[PDB]
């Protein structure tokens, strides 16, 4: 929201560039970062988990 | 001069019978000049219904809030004055923003493996809820069952939250068909509460 959270920003950058996520999945995680910045670290882990699970078959 | 600010209990904000309150706590105060003055603000407008508990050897201030104001995302802020400290210290708290989502409540019976034991575990899975503010209780035939523990909410895959609640009961009570029920309280629930029962087939 208003103030600079380093983990929120870093999480946002990574999720933006995760190669295996769809558009809707990407928007969902980024929306969670906006709504709930205090759990940015856990949101990123869930995003990476989904990204790796959807790695090119 | 540390300044901490806590939200009301999830149950207090949801149940009209209960009284929700925001709490402004402080430690490391000057024994030199240990008076301290709180000035509260709701959405940027000053209120005066706050009460300061007697000091301790910790000075805490309690502001009572309207259930609906907290649930509608109003901002609360206490200004802490003190002559033995530079300028005042402002801190703000609010309910977590974001689209609320309804919890899914599932009761799970004890594993067949646990039946060898004297006491068995009654499990309640609560998932898919947002924000994380939630309350959980157990009861049996009207009366409260207090021998339970509920994990804090944990972030799930889809950004929502989940938790588990474990009620421990004597195997005897479970095996003679006693009815147990878990009640969950969340803003995205109808009437802010629901209950699910669990019993032997």
């Amino acid at each position: 929201d208003n103030k600079f959270n380093k983990e929120q920003q870093n999480a946002f950058y990574e999720i933006l560039h995760l190669p295996n996520l769809t558009e809707e999945q990407r928007n969902g995680f980024i929306q969670s970062l906006k709504d709930d910045p205090s759990v940015s670290k856990e949101i990123l882990a869930e995003a990476k988990k989904l990204n790796d699970a959807q790695a090119p078959k | 001069p540390s300044v901490f600010l806590f939200p009301p209990k999830p149950k207090d904000t949801l149940m009209i019978s209960r009284t929700p309150e925001v709490t402004c706590v402080v430690v490391d105060v000057s024994h030199e000049d240990p008076e301290v003055q709180f000035k509260w603000y709701v959405d940027g407008v000053e209120v005066h219904n706050a009460k300061t508990k007697p000091r301790e050897e910790r000075v805490v201030s309690v502001l009572t809030v309207l259930h609906q104001d907290w649930l509608n995302g109003k901002e609360y802020k206490c200004k802490v004055s003190n002559k033995a400290l530079p300028a005042p210290i402002e801190k703000t708290i609010s309910k977590t923003k974001g689209q609320p989502r309804e919890p899914q409540v599932y009761t799970l019976p004890p594993s067949r493996e646990e039946m060898t034991k004297n006491q068995v575990s009654l499990t309640c899975l609560v998932k898919g809820f947002y924000p994380s503010d939630i309350a959980v209780e157990w009861e049996s035939s009207g009366q409260p069952e207090n021998n339970y523990n509920t994990t804090p909410p944990m972030l799930d895959s889809d950004g929502s939250f989940f938790l588990y609640s474990k009620l421990t009961v004597d195997k005897s009570r479970w095996q003679q068909g006693n009815i147990f029920s878990c009640s969950v309280m969340h803003e995205a629930l109808h009437n802010h509460y629901t209950q699910k029962s669990l019993s032997l087939s």
